[PDB]
DNA sequence: AGAGTATAAAGATACTGAAGCAGCC
DNA sequence: GGCTGCTTCAGTATTTATACTCT
């Protein structure tokens, strides 16, 4: 139907044209007849008839009198539906201001009148004047006048010159401001402008002025003179939704306004002292303000209970405006709610549905079928029939249910798998049955959780629920392709007790001619379940061209595995069973089944697994007694020795032999030691209590203690829990975060006495509060996430590019953190990859890397691959399929249209509630590599490296890196490059407690420029004695030698500056303060002794701030460009540093705080992006200097780091797409042959297509720089206003859009929902393609 | 009771006293303090009546 | 003392005894634990929870179905549910879950008729709370409207 | 009467509910030791002693 | 509440996550039944007419 | 609906951001 | 005069005691 929404400002004439008549009187209802007043807030004559086709007199009642108007009241006879949409309007006497346009921060008035806001505020509230038309006197067009000054200047100059105060003054001011001339003058002044500050102010002002002059607006329209009033049935006198009655408080406000307005008019018939007329105008302004947007002015007014009444604007802000309460999430019909239960007899694609509820929900369908079969005539007949629940309605019901899916949902819908479809079966109860495998997607326990049931209606919704959201289509968590149908905790215990092996059991050693024989032997009780036996089996396989060849053999298994093998489908290896089948084992079994066979066999086999596991878990009889918690009989010995040892340390400290912190840490360490000792003893005792004979003497195997079986199987628990059950339970924390000395030397099988229970209580309550506030924060985080992306739809197939990231396995320095197989598992590579046989490709350039190529590259020892990505995709308004990769929910490329942004947001946000709140001793064997090396062989035979970009990369024998390590400026390598190394021995070690500054030449040194009193100090070493004259810092020196810093021009025994080898500039360095030169002067130097000595969160908040791109506290300064360094004027507020190129002009002469410890000295030569200081990083600089891939790899790395310590597993595509949406604004610097301006931001796609269009011809495009915006900022600073208005602070975004007069074609999702259309995501994508292609 | 009524009462009383100062006897009764007090008092109580009855209207409709 | 008391009876000091199945009568290996525990009953009785709704009472300001069980109220189809139902390509169910089944007044009446008449189909229209939002902004000095 | 689940214990480390369950049975054991002693008649001195 | 005889063991999954399985010597002996008392009131007001 | 009226001094969030504003080399 | 560190503010997670006399 309709195109884009358009918004603008409202001229008074428009308000008049909307209205139907001027509201005039402040009263509402006759109080006895409940009829509207004559011209009150509700008069039928303005809006319409209170009831249908009537008047208050009672002369028209029916359609006989349709259309004509009454006589006395004259109200037009029509429907009542029109009383819902007809506006009115107050006519104000004294004009009034629009509090949005004045306290919006900024003030679309305050920056157009150029005056600080206090002045316009004091003028509007009648406390000073303003000089309109300063004229032929000493008064200025924007000058304010205190009443004294006004009186005086009237004495001297009571001439025609104008001077007023109040809204009409500002009105005339705005009325008297030409715009084109003002704009030209500001263009000129900005061209002449020199400072940056005033430049920014002027450009903001010129942007706003251009915004006005272009759109059809006018400044005085900010000042209200005619106020439109809200139709009555949108704020009825009392809303009356049963129960309590509400107020609909708008009425109140409106009344007051009219009231005061009326009063004002009457004073214009009394000619009052203008002080009183002024006070009344002030009151009127205040009232209109409090009506439009209360609280924005100083104090909000409260009706009663001190609760500030809800102004008009507060019907749009907050969690409760139309946006976050009634346009996005609304309540729905045809729905129900209940508690949930199990029913482990269900298949996977069905759920229970109590008969009562099902009868209530499908009612209209039932009426339809009845009136079709003719079992009734009128609707009420059918209703009574249904009401008497006659025996015919049940067959009709279980008929209509047949294939009518329902949608089940849980309360916090974290990720995509919190709402799923089913086909219900009727149940005699009041609770919902739920398949026990699906209670993981829902994260639904059975402590009394509740669920909601919805019912699709049309054909399309049924087809979609059946083909998309069915429970048998979603087995792969779209975050990471791991299966989500893992049998959780009882099926695991069953399957683990089944497939095991007792040492010597009944019916062992026989030989069986198939599985069925083993089954029979079990049921018959002749042979135990886990007893070693040799049975024939057959295995099919699909090694052929999708064909299964069979092959049989005589394997050695136990009875249980034989029985189980009957379940496994056709094409699996029997080795998948022979093991003892923990939990991860069977998850991998399901995964292999999926990869090899398909989908339907996978779900079938999972169902059968569930059946069998439950069955044999029951058959087990696996209770948990009190003797399943065994205590090592030496626990008291460990504890006795620990407590006897601690007393020695205690008396040692008390007798004055050590400090208290040392004693404390020592006690902590001995307690940690005793704890780990006793935990080890207990676990090893419990795991093999088996001592059992086998036709011989005895033997041991993995025990059968039920607690152990629950632990190792992965059924329920970790060894920490068992440690707390049997051994002592750790040391508990303190409110602060410290740790108490004595730990809790008891467990949950002995009795914690009082104090220990107290301390544990502390810790527990801390945890609980953490959980509450953690859900709180994570909700907000995921909201911001889904809002910033919210619109990325895969709208291509190949963006046509050859870029990407060099995906490489991550290594933290020791162990590897992730093999390359995962990082590129299912992601289209950019260019063909070469074997380590260079010029021998291994896979083509543009192929989708599924598991085959993964293993292929795995064995060939491939190291890194340039893979495509989304950050560098080449699409306008969307991303191409190939740049994305694989759907991660289906084993194939992502289709064209899926809304990847939302799934990415949800995947990154869901786990949020699970978060919290030297030398190189290489251990492996392989080749060594160095990186960014400059070094020298020392006087002690070794090679010391003397750079800061240095890094070791330890390769294996093959050519893939396995270790990496950082070596600072001046670390003595034990070995050179290329040499193998063993485990245990170091390769380099330096002094961290100083700064080795050895020179890299041969020559001599002196005590030159080192003079006491002004530059240095005499210092006799207080530990060895040799004269070690330190230079005190220039701030601690005298004022004369503060800038006069000492230097040691390095020379030889002749005095000639010893050239650095090849360099025409010897090491003439300004040794800073705290540079002790213990060695004497004039002594020859060799490499191997320094020239001077200078002695020396991770929770969810981290993810938040990394996504918002908060800037750290003490960033690390980078190198804009190459050259050398120099120091100059000391502390013009802060110290100064200048940097020069090797060929270019030096642009960088910047301030640096004194405390900053430099990292690059003077003569050194650096490059763009090199590091100059130390500390946390700032991502904006990373982007602008190192490029785009640098920052994306940065973010990916740190966020995966935070999500990796907590076992969570998130694919990378999602953080990549979040980043891609973060950096979207480009700031131009040079127009080229284009038209854009200098400081204004642009949508990167827009400037890109502008370049594409100019460069279609020979003209030159623009030059820009991209910038990084936090999610909270790029969201608000978007293309549409409805999108941003739906997000936080609707006031500011809305008023700015209104000023500019925006326009919104709703090319998106969160805005095409408000309107309520087919979003362009699923089928809606095709529909929108066609509809847009209409034009 | 409330700042939402009190301001209306004060504005009403001020308009009433301004209108009514038209009739002040100058030759007798040399104190106008009580005069203006009485005027604003009467306007106050009238306003309080009107407001309370409008509230009662809301109830009686409920 | 627990074991001493168990012995004063006659039961096994282990506290676990052998059971049998009732469906098959074949002993459970691995002796299980039976005893006497003091069970309660908490007053979240299911019949207080179970609740459904075909069609009931709408509000006047915005004609969305009411909320709660005291009233014949529908269910809360919040934001997160819309995000999730949007992650699938589910574009029609999301439509009808906020135009016909909730607010579009003409649409939902035509829906009732077409459901009684054995014709599963909908005519979308345009919601009502949206028009409320328009008349509420336009009641400020903000001319907000729609183009062609 | 009721069939609980053992898996609920080892993680949610509430050993009490199991340990209680032992004592409970023991107590009921002394009930059925009187009920039998008392249903079929028996002089009061024996019940006193027991 | 009532003290019952209880056995700790899985049973065909009808006590899967935390569900409970209950015999019919408990729904029959009616030892977990309760009584509920809803009060209703009607009043004779006095309006116009 | 209106209008004349005469003592009186009567309050424990927490965190982040951006413009404003005094001051300095 | 421009540059800079505080500084202030904006943003986010039912139920109200009393004319008088006309006219
Ligand atoms: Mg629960
Ligand atoms: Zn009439
Ligand atoms: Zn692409």
């Amino acid at each position: 139907e309709f195109d884009a929404i358009k918004i603008a400002l409202a001229s008074p004439d428009m308000i008049r044209s909307w209205s139907f008549g001027e509201v005039k009187k402040p009263e509402t209802i006759n109080y006895r007849t409940f009829k509207p007043e004559r011209d009150g807030l509700f008069c039928a004559r303005i809006f319409g008839p209170v009831k249908d086709y009537e008047c208050l007199c009672g002369k028209y009642k029916r359609l006989k009198h349709r259309g004509v108007i009454c006589e006395k009241c004259g109200v037009e006879v029509t429907q009542t539906k029109v009383r819902r949409e007809r506006m009115g309007h107050i006519e104000l006497a004294s004009p009034t201001a629009h509090i949005w346009f004045l306290k919006s921060l900024p003030s679309r008035i305050g920056l157009l009148l150029d005056m600080p806001l206090r002045d316009i505020e004091r003028v509007l509230y009648f406390e000073s004047y303003v000089v309109i038309e300063g004229g032929m006197t000493n008064l200025e067009r924007q000058q304010i006048l205190t009443e004294e000054q006004y009186l005086d200047a009237l004495e001297e100059f009571g001439d025609e010159f104008d001077a007023k105060m109040g809204a009409e003054a500002i009105q005339a001011l705005l009325k008297s401001m030409d715009l084109e001339q003002e704009c030209e003058q500001l263009r000129e002044e900005l061209n002449e402008t020199n400072s940056e500050t005033k430049r920014k102010k002027l450009t903001k002002r010129i942007k706003l002025l251009e915004a006005f002059v272009q759109s059809g607006n006018k400044p005085e329209w900010m000042i209200l003179t005619v106020l439109p009033v809200l139709p009555p049935d949108l704020r009825p006198l009392v809303p009356l939704d049963g129960g309590r009655f509400a107020t609909s408080d708008l009425n109140d406000l409106y009344r007051r306004v009219i009231n005061r307005n009326n009063r004002l008019k009457r004073l214009l018939d009394l000619a009052a002292p203008d002080i009183i007329v002024r006070n009344e105008k002030r009151m009127l302004q205040e009232a209109v303000d409090a009506l439009l947007d209360n609280g924005r002015r100083g104090r909000a007014i409260t009706g009663s209970n001190k609760r500030p009444l809800k102004s008009l604007a507060d019907m749009i802000k907050g969690k409760q405006g139309r946006f976050r309460q009634n346009l996005l999430g609304k309540r729905v019909d045809y729905s129900g709610r209940s508690v949930i239960t199990v029913g482990p007899y269900l298949r996977l694609h069905q759920c229970g549905l109590p008969k009562k509820m099902a009868l209530e929900l499908f009612k209209p369908f039932i009426y339809g079928k009845l009136e079709l079969r003719g079992l009734a005539t009128t609707i009420k007949a059918a209703k009574k029939m249904v009401e008497r629940e006659e025996a015919v309605v049940w067959d009709i019901l279980d008929e209509v249910i047949r294939e009518h899916p329902v949608l089940l949902n849980r309360a916090p819908t974290l990720h995509r798998l919190g709402i799923q479809a089913f086909e219900p079966v009727l149940i005699e109860g009041k609770a919902i049955q739920l398949h026990p495998l699906v209670c993981a997607a829902y994260n639904a326990d059975f402590d009394g959780d509740q669920m909601a049931v919805h019912v699709p209606l049309t054909l399309e919704a049924q087809l979609e629920a059946r083909a998309l959201m069915m429970s048998t289509n979603n087995i792969l968590s779209p975050a990471n392709g791991e299966p989500i149908i893992v049998p959780s905790q009882d099926v695991v215990l069953g399957l683990y007790y089944m497939t095991r092996d007792c040492v010597n059991a009944k019916g062992e050693g026989m030989v069986l001619t198939g599985p069925k024989e083993a089954e029979r032997l079990y049921r018959s009780g002749l042979a135990s379940l886990h007893a070693r036996v040799k049975v024939r089996i057959t295995e099919y396989e699909k090694d052929a061209n999708g064909e299964l060849v069979a092959k049989t053999s005589l394997k050695d298994t136990t009875v249980g595995r034989a029985i189980l093998w009957m379940i496994v489908p056709k094409g699996l290896p029997y080795s998948i069973v022979n093991q003892a089948l923990g939990k991860k084992a069977i998850s991998k079994m399901l995964n292999t089944c999926y990869r090899i066979l398909g989908l339907k066999p996978t779900v079938i086999f999972a169902d059968q697994i569930m059946y069998t596991g439950f069955a044999y878990a029951a058959r087990s009889g696996a209770s948990v007694g009190i003797d399943d918690m065994v205590i090592p009989e030496k626990k008291h010995e460990i504890i006795s020795e620990a407590e006897a040892e601690v007393a020695e340390i205690q008396e040692q400290f008390q007798s004055g032999l050590v400090t208290a912190g040392e004693r404390y840490n020592k006690v902590i360490d001995i307690w940690a030691a005793a704890n780990d000792r006793v935990s080890k003893a207990m676990m090893d005792n419990l795991q093999t209590e088996t001592v059992i004979n086998r036709d011989g003497q005895e033997e041991k195997q993995v025990s059968f203690n039920s607690i152990y079986m629950m632990a190792d199987s992965g059924a329920r628990g970790s060894a920490a829990q068992i440690r707390q059950l049997a051994g002592m339970r750790g040391l508990m924390a303190k409110p602060d975060g410290s740790i108490i000395e004595t730990p809790i030397t008891a467990n949950f099988r002995e009795g914690l006495n009082v104090l220990q229970y107290f301390i544990s209580t502390h810790g527990a309550r801390k945890g609980l509060a953490d959980t509450a506030l953690k859900t709180a924060n994570s909700g907000y985080l995921t909201r911001r996430l889904v809002d910033v992306a919210q619109d990325l739809v895969v709208t291509e197939d190949d963006c046509g590019t050859h870029e990407g990231i060099m995906m490489t396995p991550v290594i933290e320095g020791g162990d590897v953190k992730e093999p390359l197989r995962d990082r590129v598992l299912g992601r289209v590579t950019a260019e063909d990859v070469l074997k380590p046989g260079t010029a021998d490709i291994l896979v083509p350039r543009n192929t989708l890397l599924h598991e085959q190529w993964c293993d292929l590259l795995e064995e060939n020892s491939v190291d890194a691959v340039k893979v495509r990505s989304v950050v560098s995709c080449d699409t306008d308004f969307g991303v191409c399929a190939h740049c994305y990769g694989r759907d991660l929910a289906r084993g194939h490329i992502i289709n064209k249209g899926e809304a990847i942004g939302v799934i990415a947001a949800q995947s990154i946000g869901e786990p949020g509630t699970q978060l919290t709140m030297s030398s190189i001793q290489v251990k492996n064997k392989g080749s060594i590599k160095l990186s960014n090396v400059k070094s020298v062989v020392n006087s002690s035979g070794k090679l010391v490296i003397t750079s800061r970009n240095t890094e070791l990369k330890l390769i294996d024998e093959f050519g893939r890196t396995k270790e990496s390590y950082k070596v600072p400026y001046g670390a003595v390598l034990a070995k050179g490059d290329g040499e193998q190394v063993a485990g245990g021995e170091t390769v380099a070690n330096w002094d961290p407690h100083t700064m080795p500054v050895i020179t890299e030449v041969s020559g001599f040194v002196r005590f030159t420029d080192m003079i006491d009193g002004q530059t240095i100090t005499r210092q006799t070493d207080e530990l060895t004695g040799l004269s070690s004259l330190v230079v005190l810092d220039s701030a601690e020196r005298t004022a004369g030698g503060k800038d006069l810093r000492p230097a040691l021009k390095i020379v030889d025994a002749q005095g000639n500056d010893v050239l650095i080898p090849g360099t025409d500039m010897p090491a003439q360095y300004f040794l800073p303060g705290k540079a002790i030169v213990q060695l004497e002067d004039g002594v020859q130097i060799s490499s191997g002794d320094t020239l001077a000595r200078i002695p020396q969160t991770g929770g969810l908040p981290r993810v938040a701030d990394l996504f918002e791109a908060r800037r750290p506290k003490e960033p690390a300064i980078l190198a804009e460009i190459s050259g050398i360094v120099s120091f100059g004027k000391e502390t013009k507020g802060k110290r100064r540093l200048v940097i020069t190129p090797v060929d270019g002009s030096d642009p960088y002469e910047e301030m640096i705080p004194k405390w900053r410890q430099l990292n690059v000295f003077e003569g050194e030569r650096v490059e763009r992006g090199d590091v100059i200081s130390d500390g946390p990083e700032a991502p904006h600089d990373i982007l602008r200097l190192r490029g785009v891939h640098a920052v994306t790899r940065y973010i990916v790395n740190e966020v995966q780091d935070v999500y990796r310590l907590q076992g969570v597993k998130i694919n990378d595509k999602h953080i990549e797409v979040i980043v891609r949406q973060m950096l979207r604004k480009a700031t131009i610097v040079n127009a080229g042959s284009s038209d854009f301006l200098e400081g204004e931001q642009v949508e990167y796609s827009r400037v890109k297509i502008a370049n594409r269009e100019l460069e279609a011809n020979g003209k030159v495009g623009a030059t820009y720089s991209r910038d990084l915006l936090g999610i909270t900022k790029a969201s608000l600073a978007t293309e549409s206003f409805i999108s941003a208005a739906s997000f936080q602070e609707t006031t500011r975004v809305l008023t700015e859009a209104a000023v500019a007069g925006k326009r919104d074609e709703l090319r998106g999702l969160k805005e095409n929902v408000i309107v309520g259309r087919l979003i362009p995501a699923g089928t809606g994508y095709a529909y929108h393609q066609d509809r847009m292609r209409r034009r | 009771y409330t700042q939402s009524w009190k301001q209306e009462m004060i504005a009403d009383g001020i308009e009433a006293s301004i209108k009514g100062l038209h009739n002040f006897d100058e030759t007798k009764y040399k104190n106008p303090h009580a005069y203006i007090t009485q005027a604003c008092f009467n306007a106050f109580v009238q306003r309080i009546k009107k407001e309370r009855k409008e509230v009662a209207k809301k109830y009686s409709y409920f | 003392e627990i074991k001493e008391l168990l012995k004063l009876g006659d039961l096994p000091t282990s506290g676990q005894i052998r059971l049998y199945d009732g469906r098959t009568g074949e002993q459970f290996e691995r002796p299980v634990t039976v005893g006497y525990m003091y069970m309660l009953k908490l007053n979240h009785l299911v019949d207080d929870k179970m609740h459904a709704r075909s069609t009931g009472s709408y509000s006047l300001v915005t004609q969305q179905p009411l909320g709660g069980k005291a009233q014949f109220g529908g269910q809360r189809f919040g934001e997160m549910e819309v995000w999730a139902l949007e992650a699938y390509g589910a574009a029609y169910t999301l439509q009808e879950m906020l135009t016909v089944k909730s607010d579009d007044v003409n649409g939902r009446t035509k829906m009732y008729k077409n459901i009684v008449d054995g014709n599963h189909q909908m005519e979308p229209g345009m919601p009502e709370s949206f028009n409320v939002l328009l008349k509420e902004i336009r009641s400020l000095g903000i001319n907000i409207e729609l183009e062609d | 009467d009721i069939v609980l689940n053992p898996l609920g214990v080892p993680s949610r480390m509430n050993i009490g509910q199991i340990l209680e369950t032992h004592l409970g049975m023991a107590a009921k054991g002394i009930g059925d030791k009187i009920n039998a002693m008392l249903k079929q008649q028996q002089e009061v001195a024996k019940l006193r002693e027991f | 509440g009532q003290n019952m005889r209880v056995a700790f063991m899985p049973w065909n999954g009808y006590n899967f996550e935390d569900s409970i399985l209950v015999s019919e010597r408990v729904v029959q002996e009616d030892r977990f039944t309760t009584i509920h008392i809803q009060e209703l009131a009607c009043v004779s007001r006095d309006t116009k007419l």
